[PDB]
């Protein structure tokens, strides 16, 4: 008696929207979760919205998604990968929390948004971002989000 | 230039024999989030073949190698390297190893060049027919 669209996500620290339990209820008469535009995310960490169509069905989230400190994987080994626009390897939207640079020598992180202004934090995660092949999207400073668009995972 | 990196191994194989490249990191070696295999071919551009995080933990590769290719890493060493089986004549090209100094936000940063900081110099694979 698992989840009826075959959804593996155990993880109390992990959220989708659609939640699990609508996406329990959106399984067509084949079996087949087919949604429009789903969230994947972990509270404290980040989320990753797929815009589109999108097919959930026997989906392992669990050993799909990782959302850590500053970094998100969709699909740890390679092989696991389906092609480009099929299950989660295709474009999104990442959203990662508390990313603030580091004093390296007082060992401790510039959070106010006053000193992030003051050192232009934003231009350094927008040259980050083209360097990594994504768009840089958004900054809010006050909580760390770093908000990028990629093409893929 | 704070790491270096020095390609060896290459050399001619016959279609279908296998060859593991080798790459010697020096410098700021802990200073490495991710290590990666490249080509280039003659007239064409250089082009994304294996990566793998420092921790050896994720690994990508291209479409093209899936399956034939294994990168690895030797973090005792300071050595990365790339077997390269069931090779064919479309694998012929200069093989170069690279290293990125930041981390990846996401796991398809390692296909892109621009993401990789340090590059060796090339080492050149010929695969007969
Ligand atoms: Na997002």
């Amino acid at each position: 008696g698992s989840h009826p669209a075959g959804i593996i996500l155990t993880r109390d620290s992990y959220y989708t929207i659609p939640s699990m339990e609508e996406l329990a209820r959106s399984v067509d008469e084949n079996g087949e979760c087919i949604v429009n535009g789903f969230t994947i995310g972990r509270e404290g960490f980040g989320s990753i919205y797929f815009e589109g169509i999108v097919n959930l069905t026997n989906l392992d989230l669990d050993s799909i998604v990782h959302i850590r400190r500053k970094e998100v994987i969709v699909y740890v080994d390679d092989q696991n990968k389906p092609p480009l626009g099929e299950g989660l390897n295709r474009p999104a939207q990442v959203t990662l929390d508390e990313v603030w640079p580091i004093d390296k020598t007082s060992r401790c992180m510039i959070t106010s948004p006053e000193r992030l202004s003051e050192m232009n934090y934003k231009s350094k995660l927008e040259n980050a971002s083209r360097k990594q092949g994504a768009q840089f999207v958004d900054y809010r400073p006050e909580s760390g989000s770093w908000v990028f668009k990629v093409n893929h995972f | 230039g704070q790491v270096q990196l020095v390609e060896s191994g290459g050399g001619l194989v016959q279609a279908g024999g296998s060859l593991r490249l080798s790459c010697a990191a020096s410098g700021r070696t802990f200073s490495t989030y991710a290590m990666g295999w490249f080509r280039q071919a003659p007239g064409k551009e250089r082009e994304f073949v294996s990566a793998c995080s420092w921790s050896g933990g994720i690994t990508r590769y291209a479409d093209s190698v899936k399956g034939r290719f294994t990168i690895s890493r030797d973090n005792a060493k300071n050595t990365v390297y790339l077997q390269m089986n069931s090779l064919k004549p479309e694998d012929t090209a200069v093989y170069y190893c690279a290293s990125a100094a930041s981390s990846a936000a996401y796991s398809g940063a390692y296909y892109y060049t621009s993401y990789y900081d340090y590059w060796g110099q090339g080492t050149q694979v010929t695969v007969s027919s």
